[PDB]
């Protein structure tokens, strides 16, 4: 389910099944890891462009600053959101998809971009 | 054949077919110009006006029309935005006004020239208390759709005052009618016991959007504020294991009730159904049984005051009437028995209050009457077949009794082989040849089976329940 | 003949008035707070009355500020729960085991 998207000053990630609804019950980490001294562009491409009203459970996209589960935490995202584009230099983005056991989605696109 | 017209106001689809309550309203006025029972030396005419939806101008404007040809009393449309306007206007020229749905009542309004037919909340809502009370809960939750639900269950809501409940509060998105967000909260916060309050179209076409989540188990049970239950095509269900619980004014015991309701479906069916809907068409609903009834109460206060006139009452001629003064003393003193039988109008703030409610459920094949209730008596339940038909505790003879295990290494497994085999005979382990030795030693009807818990059944501190094999026992 | 209104203070005479403007095109002033209909398309009127889909969030926001874990409600007539509906709702998310008198 993860992809090895290592060695990249850019490359593709997205929602295994992107064009599809994403699969339930799928828990899959993404991995990024960015040499020292660069800074890290991740791009999202969002699908479905309409705002929620409510930020709901069962479903949920981390992002986290160092290694996943572990580093501190810097957004807990859902909804129809594009999230804003994120900027930091840590060096080490530790991305998880979650998914619930019913209600799937359009699924999630994103992009990484090295510096 | 004395010739006398009704107010008669219909908010409007202003395309398709006839309006539902106005063809009630002539179907009555037809059936008083046949049978000679009412008025053998009288003979209703009556005048039609349609109006906008939810526009208390236009609506004042159709009202005074009439008035203007001069009818016996206005019947006014079924939203509160017209119907405080129309009240209005029918005081402050003398005139009775007649309606058909709940309203939000105006905080002090002292006027006394109207009715409505429709049972009040407030003793609705004392009912589902008590019925609430008989099954004990103590986790119900509340889902509306319009702020006026509020309003209306007010009586339920302040109820953890008194008893022990606990009671959460949701609200139906305004728009989307998709309750799969809301459904799914509820799923995972685990709230068995739900009540209801919307228009039976939202109920049908939200319990199929249930039935897809597979809400759909025996563990919940429905409850459903909204009268007309009996319309619900519930065949899908009625193999789920749930019950459904919601009240029928309409006492269809009579055999006038249904020899009518069989005419209204010839010239009602009449009118194309929604087939997708999910409501048994071509069938009464409360409103249109309740604009029925109406026609009737207002025949039987006219029926002796032979005094009647008609005058053509101007509205910018402030002055008001002059027969509506004991006219309306005659109808308030009405009791009568229609469509829904009994009927009165409590004196003290002309409100009927006072009726006879009849519980039903979700009986496996269908939806059968299980109990009555009144606002005096409280819950009359007829408990019967609770434990035997007779009414005299029986066992059956020949035991079917079930047991259930939890897969253990030494004791409980799954037979192995390649080759299937069910029933209760595809376990083997321990606790298999223990229950085997129990059958051949007392000769046991037993089921194997699991419990979805699976474990040996746990305490629930979340609510003091327990799990799976403590459950089940 | 006007340019404007300065209407009652009912649920009542306010929402006729409002219909007769609003039939007109004459614009419409309100003060007190009343109960709006979910279903109107009326536009000619406004209400400067701080409205209590915000003031039931702030409500909220001081019980959450206070930390309280039991509160009780005490209105004074039926539109009150209407006006107050956005707190009512509340135990969904949070802990407010709450009464109401
Ligand atoms: C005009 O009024 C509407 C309705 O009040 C405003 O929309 C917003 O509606 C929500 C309804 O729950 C209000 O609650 C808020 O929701 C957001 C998003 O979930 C949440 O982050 C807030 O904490 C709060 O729960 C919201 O206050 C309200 N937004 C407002 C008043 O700005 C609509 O935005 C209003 N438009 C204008 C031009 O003011
Ligand atoms: C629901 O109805 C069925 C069939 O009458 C009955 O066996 C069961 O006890 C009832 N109660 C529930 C909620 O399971
Ligand atoms: C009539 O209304 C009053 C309002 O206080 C209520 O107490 C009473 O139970 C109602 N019923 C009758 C018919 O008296
Ligand atoms: C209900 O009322 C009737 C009145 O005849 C009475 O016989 C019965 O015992 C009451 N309770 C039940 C069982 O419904």
């Amino acid at each position: 389910c993860g992809i090895w998207v290592r060695t990249s000053n850019g490359g593709h990630f997205a929602s295994p099944n992107y064009p599809d609804s994403y699969p339930p019950n799928k828990e899959c980490i993404y991995i990024l890891e960015a040499a020292p001294r660069q800074r890290i562009e991740l791009t999202f491409d969002e699908r479905y462009y309409i705002e929620p009203s409510f930020e709901c459970r069962f479903d949920h996209l981390e992002v986290r600053d160092g290694p996943f589960g572990f580093s501190p935490l810097i957004d807990r995202y859902c909804g129809m959101k594009s999230p804003a584009l994120i900027r930091s230099t840590g060096r080490f983005m530790w991305i998880k998809f979650s998914s619930d056991e019913e209600l799937e989605g359009l699924g999630f696109r994103a992009k990484y971009s090295f510096i | 054949t004395h010739v006398l017209r009704f107010g008669g106001i219909f908010e409007y689809v202003e395309s398709g077919p006839m309006g539902a309550e106005e063809l009630a309203f002539r179907f009555a006025v037809n059936t008083i110009n046949r049978n000679r029972t009412l008025l053998p030396n009288t003979t209703l005419t009556y005048d039609t006006q349609k109006i906008n939806l939810y526009d208390s101008f236009e609506a004042s404007k159709k009202a005074c029309d009439q008035l203007s040809l001069g009818v016996a009393a206005i019947l006014g449309p079924s939203h509160s935005s017209s119907a405080n306007a129309v009240q209005s206007i029918c005081n402050a020229l003398g005139v009775p006004h007649i309606q058909t749905r709940w309203k939000h009542q105006v905080s002090d309004n002292k006027d006394s020239f109207y009715v409505s037919l429709y049972p009040d909340f407030s003793s609705l809502s004392r009912a589902i208390l008590d019925l609430v009370q008989f099954f004990k809960w103590k986790t119900v939750t509340v889902v509306y759709d319009d702020s006026t639900g509020l309003i209306r269950l007010q009586e339920l809501i302040k109820a953890p005052s008194r008893y022990n409940l606990r009671l959460k509060i949701r609200q139906l998105p305004a728009d989307t009618k998709d309750a799969k967000p809301l459904l799914k909260e509820m799923k995972r916060g685990k709230e068995f016991h739900v009540i209801f309050d919307c228009s039976h179209e939202m109920a049908a076409g939200i319990l199929k959007q249930a039935l897809a989540m597979g809400m759909m188990t025996e563990y919940y049970h429905y409850i459903f504020t909204t009268l007309d239950l009996f319309a619900l095509d519930v065949e899908p269900y009625r193999y789920s294991g749930v019950n459904m619980t919601g009240f029928r004014i309409l006492n269809t015991e009579n055999t006038q009730v249904s020899s009518i309701i069989e005419k209204w479906s010839m010239e009602r069916l009449q009118a194309p159904p929604k087939p997708d809907s999910g409501l048994l068409d071509g069938f009464m609903t409360t409103d249109a049984a309740l604009m029925y009834d109406a026609v009737h109460v207002v025949s039987v206060a006219v029926q002796q005051f032979p005094q009647m006139t008609v005058s053509s009452l101007q509205c910018n001629r402030h002055k008001p009437w002059r027969f509506g003064t004991r006219f309306m003393s005659l109808i308030k003193e009405a009791h009568w028995e229609g469509l829904t039988g009994r009927i009165t109008f409590n004196k003290t703030n002309g409100l009927r209050t006072d009726f006879d409610l009849d519980v039903i459920s979700l009986k496996e094949e269908g939806l059968e009457k299980i109990g009555t209730w009144d606002p005096a008596s409280g819950l009359n339940m007829t408990e019967s077949q609770k434990g035997k038909p007779a009414n005299i505790t029986d066992s059956l003879s020949n035991r079917s009794l079930i047991v259930t295990t939890i897969l253990e290494e030494p004791y409980v497994l799954f037979k192995k082989s390649d080759k299937p085999l069910y029933g209760n005979d595809r376990f083997e382990g321990y606790c298999i040849d223990l229950l085997r030795e129990l059958s051949t030693i007392l000769g046991f009807t037993y089921e194997i089976r699991l419990v979805e818990d699976g474990k040996y059944g746990a305490q629930d501190d979340v609510n003091g329940q327990w799990n799976g094999m403590v459950r089940e026992l």
